[PDB]
């Protein structure tokens, strides 16, 4: 039951187009304000604000309590973006782009620090432990018939 | 929830919801029962030290400097009722919530069991027929002409009549349907 | 191979000769006793292929691919009785007649032992499908779509018959096993290169290739219930079959020749997985899983290796029973709710159980959980793809991860949540819907026990 | 034959029958939950024989009872590796299900779906059991996909809350973003070791080269929730407290850290790696130490604890300790599950509340749960003699006894400093005090199931370490002689933790009020990492989906260019062909046009 | 006094902190009490309908056909050639494809090359 003038059509220009299409999408001429007429395709349909689901009202009493929507009314374009269990841009307590210094800066140090860290490794005051048979030649990987050069361990 | 909303908040209004977000997130703040009192009493104190004002200009701006001071000193982890759009259990008992109308594709078997209640039930269907057309034209009555300026709904004014648009508020599955 | 064509064809006066009452019955019981007899094909041989004449032959290739089409038959069928109640009895008996069509066709297409006469049943598969899409589809976007599968199809498959004759010529022969046997290198010159894309780019638009895959949505959305499974199921792997029975006498030019397909083809699996995340309708998402899947297989055949046609051919099978599953799921909403907006209908767990279960399962062999043939497939090709460049991991490894997120995203989209309230016509799932989740999931999970019988001649 | 093999096949095998008989009518029954509790039960002490047969003499066995199938030179068998670390691990994860399913049979009563509960539990046990059985890269990846898949479906078990499908699908996500490196170890070990199975690999590789134990440590760190991909398991907290208690606290998060030490002779070979293990596992425990001493939510506190200490069990297998790590997670296991059941009971009883600040004074409301939570505290603290003590202090030991990152040593002793800090907080904000719950009193632990389940756990807690300690073979190396102040560091750490947490946590009393400052913002906001990485990839991928692929390509361009031109072309084509006015007069003068050419330009040219 | 707030794309301004409420004219009132009798108006139009004892089935939004069509259907018929469109189109096109054939095809020259010269380690390496 949804007729041919109830689609969505081309960008609007003239000021009674802009009307027709206001009231076609059940919004205020005032409130109505189309995508910029490029060639991205977007034509009649408004460009409503940018919000999440996840920032309209919980209290209120939804057609649609999961969804946050009320039915007939005008669906932002990239609604199933916002659909609550996706994207969101609710207002956090802490400024967006403080929290990208801090968090940025904290990676950097720990990696800068773990680079030092190794350039400065810690150990014990010891030498390097010492094994029976050549350095276990026989045993790591063997090869019998070659001779290994001795290594040679004195007590001390 | 239950209340139809208004087209706008006045400044009262305002003025308690901020007083109500600031004394629960002093509370998140305020751990202990008593240091909250405490500090409660002192922030009741501050909010009623311009109870009285009478200039509308300032007024707007003490709330806006309020809300400011709310915003930069809220809690980032406030506590949230578990039922509550925040808590953990808000909408954990969803998926148990089943609409009444699925009782009407049970096979004849199932509905041999719970004789009564299916009884009941025609009553009750029964009921929302015979008061469907009065409704409809109470609301027809009762609007006008340029369709109805807000979302309340009158009630039942006549011996036998049912307020409006009543069977889905009535037959709401429950809180703990399971 | 006559065993099996005969009845297939005696499928037709037999179901035109049934009563009005009965043809269902009568079509779905001899179509299974067709199935269970061509069961008798994987028997393979493994040194050489069964050669039952100069016309037919059967591979461990042809014969996974003509058990699928002939299981397929019924449970299209099956499909098909419900939104097809109030036809007449003599256009049923049509739609009925244009399914057996299709499947003698599809069981012809690949038995052949000679070029011509695979190129002729491959294009004769195009007219049974093109008058189910055209005739029972049921929005007003089924002739475009109609046009853009029959032209799309038609402008690549032209240059093979051009290519075949010329090369039949050329050799004196264009039977298989001549073909294999007295194959010879292509040189390096512009008139191989074109042979080449001549005999390439009709298997490249009936994968579809990614950039010549816009037909696939609008055929496979606006066609009705059998008509999708058919296309997803079986008319999607004809390009492969082509692809591996052509590339013996493509070698060595392949080798510089496949850049183009390959980058694509990933590059493509990336865009339709990512695609599938912003979807609306719930048709679209399943084709464009399809693209992505075929991707991978346009991969697998291009590299040229045993493990990757093995790998190719495990996907093919998997993922011509898993769409054909998605699509059946699909329907079921579909003709409850009469719209396929995805977002229209949520939270049927709560009132349908068991159509979530299978719904679920689906959702599962779609992301390739282990042990399923789906992975079997995906691995198989993934390393081959490791083997031919170590960077190709990268995007393997992407279009994983998009698919698990755009296949619990649909799941979760449409069974979880709260249901919508004004929608009060859902009724509990009926015995044919559960029997065909249940037909379409079982032979899934029992080919996991001997992979063996998917995995191809290289096996 | 050797009971050994036929024993530890029976014990996987009998786990299975409680899900053929799903179908049965005691699923339909209430009987269902105690006959898998029983079930589980009766496998462990099963699976207690071939350990006592391990114990006394180190059998170990491998069965590839089942040849799959075979691709030219390469053979898939379905193998079961039976060495020290199945036969210890196995035993361990029964006693666990046991409690926790004994417990849940209490949690979970008023649940409507509680068999499918019971069902799903088995499920995960099942797969989690063939993940740490197997013997070859594919059968492990089984168990991988397999204890992800429950973990998503026991997460998003309230399926009529957003938030629980949210959670779900964010650790498919991560999952599979370590998975991706999983599949490419596999494709590197079969492309150039031709093989699956772990005895093959280890013959044919010697000196492991850095790309089969980078994509081994980028799928440890995916299931393991190292620092990249840590946001997940804090969320996966939506679940059931049974679901936290078991899956992603004591037995499935240890997947990562099981993998690596399945690998340690190839991780040992390799320096680079093992340096990246290293310090990947020291970030992640103390970011994550970091981020619990601010959370208020008593689950999200205890999993931080899991996360953190599985940085620990990563960095004492970057110090090339892994018999220690393993030692961790079965010591681990005990008092983890034993946090997360008493933070349950506790959410039971206070009406399903989770917030500590509504928790008042429970020391004297509920004495076994605080004794309970007090020793599971003690020993995660590492104190000496109990469970965390031998595991814990051994690997601090060795720690400060290697040759390794100075940074990594540094932020794991901060890292033991704050595990101390907020087990402070949480015994202070939720035992100690005044009540500060709703009035209506609902406190009752006098429960069979709980009590039963929380006193075998403890037990376990107290004499497990002791136990498991002195009845296995020397597999390391001691520590003999090290310096006095050196032996004592972490006492001294825990004990300076101790004590500044629990002064700053008598500092709230006071009646004074100021406001937060940044650190505290930082540590509460889990350092801002779920805000930004949540919010920034996942609008841009999404955008990019919609507004570049579907839009701009498939709908725009590639219909611009092969088939609207066409359309275009052979429309203007039609209509400059076919629009004729129908004069003969213009026709005949096109023919003498054309006979004039075929003439000339053809008719000379012969 | 108190350091200031700054909204962003992914965490936008409260509304406590706009200051466009807390500047209100009687046009503004006007425009609430609009938006507030359409949303009315609406919600009346959908409850006659969802609370009707005879209707069955699924109430039609053409609120929800309208997104839908607008996001599959009716984006050719509004797209122009312009450059900015044609520029994205391109890049967005065809640059990542010559880009992975340029990394695959130097990963895969580099690899024959050293073949050729008979170092590669291919021991073992029997399955492709
Ligand atoms: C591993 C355990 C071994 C157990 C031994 C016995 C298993 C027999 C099962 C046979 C196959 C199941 C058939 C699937 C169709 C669904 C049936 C149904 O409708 O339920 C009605 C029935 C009646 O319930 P109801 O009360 O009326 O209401 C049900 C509601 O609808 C809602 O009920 P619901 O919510 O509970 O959903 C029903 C159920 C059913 O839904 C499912 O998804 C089950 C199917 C699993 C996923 C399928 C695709 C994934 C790829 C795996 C392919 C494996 C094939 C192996 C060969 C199979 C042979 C046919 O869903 C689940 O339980 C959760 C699914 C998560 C499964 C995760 C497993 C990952 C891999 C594990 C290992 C696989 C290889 C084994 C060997 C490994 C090396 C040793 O419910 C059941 O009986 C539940 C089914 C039992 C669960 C099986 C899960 C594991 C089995 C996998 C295959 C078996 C391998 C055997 C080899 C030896 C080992
Ligand atoms: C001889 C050797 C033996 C050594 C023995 C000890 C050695 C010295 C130890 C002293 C070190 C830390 C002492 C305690 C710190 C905080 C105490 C305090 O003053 O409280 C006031 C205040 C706490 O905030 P608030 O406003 O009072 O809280 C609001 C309400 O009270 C909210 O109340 P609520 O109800 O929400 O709950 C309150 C809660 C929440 O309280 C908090 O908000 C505190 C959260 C953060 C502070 C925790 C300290 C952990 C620091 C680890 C950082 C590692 C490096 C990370 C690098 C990051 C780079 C950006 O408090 C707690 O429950 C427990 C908190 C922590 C207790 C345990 C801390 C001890 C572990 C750290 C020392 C380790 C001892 C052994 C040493 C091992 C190796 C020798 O603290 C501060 O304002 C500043 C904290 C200092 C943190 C500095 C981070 C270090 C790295 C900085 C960057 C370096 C690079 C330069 C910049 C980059 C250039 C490019
Ligand atoms: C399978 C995966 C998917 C594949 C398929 C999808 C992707 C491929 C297909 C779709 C994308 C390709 C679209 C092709 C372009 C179609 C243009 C069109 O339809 O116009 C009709 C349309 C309707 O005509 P009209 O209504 O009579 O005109 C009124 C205008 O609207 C009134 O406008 P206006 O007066 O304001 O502005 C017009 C004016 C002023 O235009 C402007 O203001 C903007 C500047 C446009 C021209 C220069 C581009 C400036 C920015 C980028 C500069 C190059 C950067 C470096 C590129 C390589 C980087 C390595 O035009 C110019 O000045 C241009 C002069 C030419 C100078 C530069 C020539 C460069 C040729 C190509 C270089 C790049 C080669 C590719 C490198 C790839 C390396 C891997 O005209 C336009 O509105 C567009 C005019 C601007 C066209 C610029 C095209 C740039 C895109 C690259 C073209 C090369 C690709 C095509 C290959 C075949 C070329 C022979
Ligand atoms: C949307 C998806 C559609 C399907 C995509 C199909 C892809 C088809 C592309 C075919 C792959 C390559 C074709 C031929 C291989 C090399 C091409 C050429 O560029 O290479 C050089 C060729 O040199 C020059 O480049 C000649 C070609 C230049 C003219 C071709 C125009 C290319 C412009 C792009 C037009 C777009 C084509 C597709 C339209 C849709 C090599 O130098 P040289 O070794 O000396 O020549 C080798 C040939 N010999 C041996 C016979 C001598
Ligand atoms: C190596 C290949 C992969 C590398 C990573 C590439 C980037 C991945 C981009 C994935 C985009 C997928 C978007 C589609 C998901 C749908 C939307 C969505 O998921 O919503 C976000 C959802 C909800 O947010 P909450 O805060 O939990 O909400 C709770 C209260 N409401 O949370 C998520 O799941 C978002 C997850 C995004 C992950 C992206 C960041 C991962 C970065 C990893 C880099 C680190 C690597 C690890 C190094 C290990 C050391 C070797
Ligand atoms: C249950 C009721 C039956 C109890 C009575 C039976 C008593 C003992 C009878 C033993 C059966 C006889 C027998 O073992 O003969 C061998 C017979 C066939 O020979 P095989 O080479 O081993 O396998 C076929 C492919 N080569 O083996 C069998 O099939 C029986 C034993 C199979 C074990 C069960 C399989 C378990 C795994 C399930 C499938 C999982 C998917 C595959 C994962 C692959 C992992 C790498
Ligand atoms: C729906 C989209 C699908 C589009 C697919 C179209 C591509 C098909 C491939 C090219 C088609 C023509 C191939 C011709 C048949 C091959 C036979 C052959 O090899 O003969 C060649 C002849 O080669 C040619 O003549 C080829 C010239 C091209 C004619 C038509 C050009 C049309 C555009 C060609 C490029 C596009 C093809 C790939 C694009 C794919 C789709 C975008 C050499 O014969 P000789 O003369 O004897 O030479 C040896 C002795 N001197």
């Amino acid at each position: 039951h949804v007729t041919k003038d109830m689609f969505p059509g081309p960008y609007p220009k003239t000021p009674e187009e802009r009307a027709a299409a206001a009231k076609k999408y059940n919004m205020r001429v005032e409130d109505y304000e189309p995508y910029p007429d490029d060639g991205m395709g977007y034509g009649d349909y408004p460009k409503l604000p940018d919000r999440s689901q996840q920032e309209r009202d919980p209290w209120y009493d939804w057609d649609h309590p999961d969804l946050r929507l009320n039915w007939g009314e005008p669906i932002h374009w990239d609604l199933d973006m916002y659909i609550r269990n996706r994207v969101d841009t609710s207002p956090t307590p802490v400024s967006w782009n403080t929290m990208c210094k801090h968090l940025f800066g904290f990676v950097a140090f720990m990696l800068f620090m773990f680079w030092v860290g190794e350039i400065y490794p810690s150990y014990q005051p010891v030498g390097p432990k010492q094994y029976p048979y050549n350095d276990l030649y026989l045993e790591r990987g063997g090869d019998p018939t070659k001779e290994p050069e001795p290594v040679v361990h004195y007590e001390i | 929830a239950f209340s139809a909303p208004a087209a706008y908040l006045t400044h009262q209004q305002k003025v308690l919801r901020l007083y109500k977000r600031a004394l629960r997130h002093l509370e998140s703040w305020c751990v202990h029962r008593d240091k909250y009192r405490y500090f409660a009493c002192l922030m009741r104190a501050r909010f009623d030290e311009h109870k009285n004002e009478k200039d509308m200009v300032k007024a707007t701006q003490l709330l806006r400097q309020a809300e400011e001071e709310f915003w930069y000193g809220q809690h980032p982890q406030p506590y949230i009722f578990p039922e509550s759009p925040g808590g953990t259990s808000y909408e954990r008992y969803e998926c148990y919530k089943v609409p009444e109308w699925c009782l009407d594709d049970w096979h004849p078997s199932e509905k041999a069991m719970y004789p009564d209640y299916f009884a009941k039930r025609e009553q009750w269907k029964r009921l929302r027929r015979e008061s469907w057309e009065r409704e409809v034209k109470q609301l027809q009555e009762e609007t006008p002409p340029g369709g109805p300026r807000t979302e309340a709904l009158p009630p039942a004014r006549k011996e036998g009549d049912l307020p409006p648009l009543w069977w889905h508020i009535v037959t709401r599955p429950r809180e703990r349907p399971m | 191979m006559l065993k099996i064509i005969i009845p297939t064809t005696m499928l037709l006066p037999m179901t035109w000769m049934s009563k009005h009452n009965m043809i269902w019955i009568n079509a779905t019981v001899h179509s299974l006793l067709i199935s269970l007899i061509s069961l008798s094909l994987l028997n393979q041989l493994g040194e050489n292929s069964l050669n039952f004449s100069l016309t037919f032959f059967s591979d461990s290739l042809s014969a996974p691919l003509l058990v699928l089409t002939t299981w397929l038959l019924p449970l299209m069928l099956m499909a098909s009785q419900s939104h097809l109640s109030k036809e007449t009895t003599t256009r049923k008996k049509l739609y009925i007649t244009m399914l057996i069509l299709l499947q003698l066709f599809l069981i012809m297409t690949f038995t052949a032992t000679e070029l011509i006469l695979f190129y002729i049943l491959f294009e004769a598969t195009l007219v049974p499908t093109l008058i189910i899409i055209t005739r029972w589809g049921n929005q007003t976007e089924r002739l475009n779509a109609g046009l853009y599968f029959l032209f799309y199809t038609l402008a690549g498959s032209l240059p093979l018959l051009v290519a075949l004759v010329y090369i039949q010529n050329t050799t004196g022969s264009l039977n298989f096993l001549i073909i294999h046997y007295w194959s010879h290198p292509l040189s390096n010159s512009w008139s191989n290169i074109f042979m080449w894309l001549a005999c390439i780019m009709a298997f490249m638009v009936k994968m579809p290739l990614y950039g010549l895959h816009l037909w696939l949505p609008k055929a496979h959305v606006e066609a009705p219930i059998a008509g999708s499974m058919v296309l997803a199921a079986v008319l999607l792997k004809l390009g492969g079959y082509g692809m591996m029975r052509i590339t013996t006498i493509l070698n060595p030019l392949t080798n510089y020749m496949a850049y183009p397909f390959l980058m694509l083809s990933m590059w493509g699996m990336i865009m339709t997985s990512s695609i599938c995340l912003r979807q609306t309708d719930l048709k679209s998402l399943i084709a464009y899983s399809s693209v992505s899947h075929m991707a991978l297989v346009i991969v697998a055949i291009m590299i040229q290796t045993p493990w990757s046609f093995m790998g190719a051919t495990a996907l093919m099978i998997a993922h011509g029973l898993t769409s054909s599953m998605l699509f059946c799921l699909a329907n079921t909403n579909y003709e409850r709710v009469h719209s396929r907006t995805m977002i229209l209908a949520r939270g049927l767990q709560t009132l349908l159980p068991l159509m979530a279960t299978w719904w679920l399962v689906a959702s599962l062999t779609n992301l390739a959980l282990p042990p399923s043939i789906n992975l079997i497939g995906e691995l198989f090709i993934i390393t081959a793809s490791f083997s031919w460049s170590n960077i190709t991991i990268i995007l393997m490894g992407m279009n994983m991860m998009i698919t698990a997120l755009y296949s619990l995203y649909m799941l979760i989209t449409t069974q979880r949540g709260k249901y919508t309230h004004h929608i009060n016509n859902i009724k509990p799932s009926f015995t044919r819907e559960n029997a065909l989740m249940a037909l379409h999931i079982l032979p899934l999970l029992l080919l996991t026990l001997n992979p063996k019988m998917i995995l191809g001649p290289l096996y | 034959m050797n009971p050994f093999a036929s024993l530890t096949l029976t014990t996987l095998t009998i786990l299975t029958i409680p899900i053929m008989m799903s179908n049965s009518n005691i699923y339909k029954t209430n009987l269902y939950p105690n006959y898998v509790k029983t079930t589980v039960s009766y496998a462990f002490t099963l699976s207690l024989v071939p350990l006592l047969m391990f114990m006394h003499t180190g059998q170990e066995m491998i069965i590839s009872n089942w040849h799959w199938m075979t691709l030219q030179t390469v053979e898939l068998s379905l193998s079961f590796k039976m060495d020290y670390f199945s036969v210890m691990f196995i035993p361990v994860a029964l006693f666990v299900t046991w409690s926790i399913m004994e417990f849940s049979m209490w949690y979970m009563h008023s649940d409507p779906f509680i068999n499918r509960f019971f069902k799903y539990l088995l499920l995960f046990l099942i797969t989690m059991m063939i993940l740490v059985t197997a013997n070859n890269l594919f059968q492990l990846f089984i168990g991988w996909e397999g204890v992800g898949i429950m973990s998503f479906l026991l997460i998003g078990w309230w399926h009529g809350r957003t938030d629980a499908n949210t959670a779900a699908l964010q650790a498919i996500l991560y999952n599979r973003i370590g998975d991706i490196g999983f599949v490419l170890s596999m494709a590197w070990f079969l492309t150039h070791s031709n093989a699956w199975d772990l005895q093959q690999i280890f013959m044919l590789n010697n000196e492991c080269p850095n790309m089969p134990l980078i994509g081994l440590l980028l799928a440890a760190a995916g299931k393991s929730a190292q620092f990249g991909l840590h946001p997940w398991l804090p969320s996966a907290m939506e679940g059931p407290t049974p679901v936290s208690a078991l899956l992603h606290s004591s037995t499935m998060v240890v997947a990562g850290v099981f993998l690596l030490i399945r690998f340690y002779p190839l991780m040992e070979t390799n320096k680079l790696v093992q340096t990246m293990t290293l310090c990947l596992g020291a970030i992640t425990t103390l970011f994550t130490a970091l981020c619990a001493i601010t959370q208020n939510d008593i689950k999200k506190i205890v999993a931080f604890s899991t996360s953190s200490q599985l940085g620990l069990m990563m960095v004492t297998i970057g110090i090339n300790q892994p018999h220690l790590a393993f030692l961790h997670i079965c010591m681990h296991a005990f008092f983890k599950a034993m946090l997360f059941m008493c933070s349950g009971s506790i959410i039971h009883s206070l009406n399903d509340e989770q917030d500590i600040r509504k928790m008042g004074g429970l020391y004297k409301a509920m004495p076994f749960t605080t004794t309970a939570l007090i020793i599971g505290s003690l020993a995660l603290t590492g104190m000496p003699y109990l469970t965390g003590f031998y595991s814990k202090d051994l690997i601090i030991e060795a720690v400060n006894m290697s040759y390794t990152n100075a940074w990594a040593l540094l932020m794991t002793l901060i890292a033991t400093s704050l595990t101390a800090a907020y087990s402070t907080r949480i015994i202070f904000f939720a035992f100690l005090g005044k009540p500060r719950f709703p009035p209506l009193v609902l406190i009752n632990e006098n429960n069979p199931l709980l009590i039963n389940s929380i006193k075998r756990l403890l037990i376990g807690s107290i004499f497990a370490g002791f136990i498991i300690s002195n009845n296995i073979p020397p597999m390391t190396v001691p520590n003999t002689t090290m310096p006095l102040y050196m032996k004592m560091t972490a006492l001294i750490v825990t004990i300076m933790g101790f004590m500044l947490a629990l002064e700053l946590n008598n500092t709230t009393y006071y009646l004074k009020f100021k406001y937060p400052s940044q650190t505290y913002k930082f540590s509460n906001m889990l350092g801002y990492y779920p805000s930004i990485m949540h919010r920034l990839p996942t609008y841009h991928n999404l955008s990019m989906s919609q507004k570049s692929a579907s839009s701009l390509l498939d709908l725009i361009w590639l219909e611009t260019i092969l088939p609207k031109t066409t359309s275009f072309i052979q429309m203007k084509m039609s209509i400059m062909v076919s629009n004729q006015k129908g004069l003969i007069k213009l026709y005949f003068l096109s023919f003498l046009i054309t006979i004039m050419i075929s003439m000339t330009l053809f008719n000379y040219h012969e | 006094s108190f350091p200031k707030y700054k909204p962003s794309r992914l965490a936008t301004l409260p509304a406590t902190l706009d200051p466009a409420e807390y500047d209100i004219s009687p046009e503004t009132r006007k425009a609430q009490a609009e938006r507030l009798a359409i949303r009315s108006r609406l919600k009346r139009e959908y409850l006659l309908q969802y609370n009707d004892p005879n209707r069955l089935g699924v109430i039609e939004d053409p609120a929800l056909i309208r997104w839908t069509y607008a996001r599959s259907a009716n984006i050719y018929p509004n797209f122009r050639p312009t450059p900015k469109t044609s520029l994205l189109g391109a890049l967005f096109g065809i640059g990542p494809l010559f880009f992975w054939y340029y990394v695959f095809k130097t990963d895969r020259d580099k690899k024959e090359k050293l073949i050729q010269e008979g170092k590669l380690d291919q021991t073992f390496n029997i399955s492709y």
